[PDB]
């Protein structure tokens, strides 16, 4: 919707060289960013974009919330593509960078890539889930990485953080064959979501 | 395509590597090139030396470079070599696949935008220099080596690979002059940033296991023999007949029984003539070696010639040559008196410590730390008015 500040997290790790998207997936990532903060701003235009990685063997923050795209951009490059995304902390990384922001008016959210099946406890992310709601921050989980065979951990953490609550959570199931990730998630709900209190 | 050349690979390949084949054919088509990272390590395991790994890495060399991780690609090439036996089939391919990279990067680098390709370049050259060390060329190799040095210390990281990679060459190159102190404190650093991935076998560590206890027995200033065993490569391999005896030699350094040494080492020293030759050293470094350790577990610092040579088994004409070659060597500094037959020690080298060297230390800081509470007592009582 509109005056929401989003950290958008993007995976990084060593499943983002398949070419299971085209012309491999960490680069079809890179397009998504670009589309969803245009998205947000020409709604209104008092939302902000963070941005965050997972490169690293500890989530990073290379971005606070800004208004331009460019900013964001100078971050993907300068990260690399090694490291691996852990939720329970790339989602406490978002959370303390959500605790700054342009206006405080503007609600909470979090998108997350998922390109590496999660190898974080379920249960670690159940705790971490109830502690999003009191905040007010939902999390869209875009899953594209259990896709590769791996049973749904995220239908329990959609779940638990999903309740009365304007900013709601969303999970999003890509196509595994070639078809462009960035579309998808175009034309997917991030504007046209709706409240659900 | 090559959907068709993994096809007659495999009806060649043994039914052996037939299952591990069949997972490059899945993940090719599906494009989870991650789990084609996988199968391409667990099928060159146990098929090192199988004629099928060089001609299949061909197919996949020409297709991706940058679709699968560079780090990967490239470690696979330098194991192949390392088994082929065909030196001059070694250093062309090398030349060409380098040179492919390099001109790759210029492109490749800024497109995908967070992968480097010069990380590579490195991991090609070091094999390079061991392709020479093959075709017994010392002087193309140093000139090389003093290169993969400089560029190793520009960065601010490095990788392990790449850091194992550079003690690979330098290894080989130090045994051959036949250099056994050079060769000992190189292995060191190479075997600690050692990856935990096995693309090295049993056979290299338990080559370079002999290697490193020929090169601490017949050195001279190795007393570091504690270190191979509590250190995984001489401990574990103590299981063939070889390793019984080479294992207790280095327990008879230690605690300096020279009965020990003398009896085993007659018996091995016409199997093995690398021993043989350097004999003259090999009965001396056990001598050498007791001398250090007297003046150790001492408080004091000095100990008469009849000491000496009791503790050798020495006379004393020899007591005192045993000591003029310890101080040449820079074991010990000091005085010799030949007057008051003393040899009045001033510095010793520092060594590793153990359990026992710990206890002993530790009770002489017992009586220091006394002497300064109850001379700190006295000084209270005194100008106790006066501490204005």
């Amino acid at each position: 919707m509109v005056l929401e500040a989003t950290v958008l997290v993007i995976d990084n790790s060593e499943y983002s060289r398949n070419g299971d998207f085209p012309r491999t997936r960490f680069e079809a990532q890179i397009d998504s960013v670009e589309f969803i903060f245009q998205a947000k701003r020409n709604s209104n235009p008092e939302n902000t974009v963070g941005l965050i990685s997972g490169a690293g063997a500890n989530p990073r923050v290379l971005s606070t919330f800004t208004a331009e795209f460019g900013k964001i951009l100078a971050g993907l490059h300068d990260t690399q593509i090694e490291g691996k995304l852990h939720m329970a902390t790339a989602l406490q990384i978002a959370q303390l960078t959500l605790k700054h922001r342009q206006n405080k008016v503007q609600h909470q959210r979090i998108v997350a890539f998922v390109c590496s099946p999660i190898s974080d406890s379920r249960d670690e992310l159940i705790r971490l889930a109830k502690t999003l709601k009191k905040n007010n921050v939902a999390v869209d989980i875009i899953n594209f990485g259990e896709i590769e065979q791996n049973t749904e951990l995220l239908d329990e953490f959609i779940a638990a953080v999903n309740n009365p609550q304007e900013e709601t959570s969303h999970l999003l199931t890509v196509t595994p064959g070639p078809r462009l990730l960035y579309e998808n998630i175009a034309s997917s709900p991030i504007i046209l979501e709706e409240g659900s209190s | 395509e090559i959907d068709t050349i993994l096809s007659t690979l495999r009806m060649e390949a043994d039914p052996s590597l037939h299952p591990l084949f069949e997972q490059f054919e899945k993940f090719y088509e599906e494009k989870l090139w991650f789990q084609l990272s996988e199968s391409l390590t667990k099928f060159f395991d146990d098929a090192k030396s199988t004629p099928l790994r060089l001609r299949l890495y061909d197919n996949f060399v020409s297709k991706f470079y940058d679709k699968i991780n560079q780090l990967s690609v490239v470690k696979y090439l330098l194991a192949s070599l390392k088994d082929s036996k065909d030196f001059d089939e070694s250093l062309k391919y090398l030349d060409d696949l380098k040179a492919q990279f390099q001109e790759l990067d210029s492109k490749k680098q800024r497109n995908n935008g967070s992968k480097d390709h010069g990380d590579g370049i490195l991991l090609i050259d070091s094999e390079i220099a061991r392709t020479y060390l093959l075709k017994n060329d010392l002087v193309k190799a140093r000139d090389l080596l003093d290169d993969l040095e400089k560029t190793l210390d520009k960065k601010d990281s490095i990788p392990l690979r790449i850091t194992n990679s550079f003690y690979s060459t330098n290894s080989q190159y130090f045994k051959f002059k036949n250099d056994f102190n050079s060769f000992y404190y190189t292995s060191l650093l190479y075997l600690s940033t050692l990856e935990p991935s096995t693309s090295i076998t049993l056979a290299e560590r338990q080559q370079l296991a002999y290697d490193l206890s020929i090169s601490a027995l017949l050195g001279d200033k190795i007393y570091n023999f504690g270190e191979l065993l509590h250190h995984p490569i001489m401990e574990t391999i103590v299981n063939d007949s070889n390793y019984d005896w080479l294992f207790q030699l280095l327990n008879a350094l230690t605690v300096g029984d020279f009965d020990k040494f003398d009896s085993l080492i007659k018996v091995q020293i016409s199997k093995i003539p690398i021993l043989a030759q350097h004999e003259s050293f090999l009965r001396q470094k056990i001598c050498l070696m007791t001398l250090i350790e007297t003046v150790f577990v001492k408080n004091i610092r000095m100990l008469s010639f009849e000491d000496i040579s009791k503790a050798t088994h020495l006379p004393k004409d020899n007591v005192e040559h045993l000591v003029m070659r310890a101080i040449s060597l820079g074991l010990l500094k000091g005085s010799i008196d030949q007057v008051n037959e003393l040899v009045t020690i001033s510095w010793v080298q520092p060594r590793i410590i153990s359990g026992d060297q710990i206890t002993k230390m530790k009770d002489r800081l017992v009586e220091w730390n006394d002497q300064v509470e109850k001379l700190g007592k006295k000084m209270e009582a005194r100008g106790q008015s006066i501490w204005v």
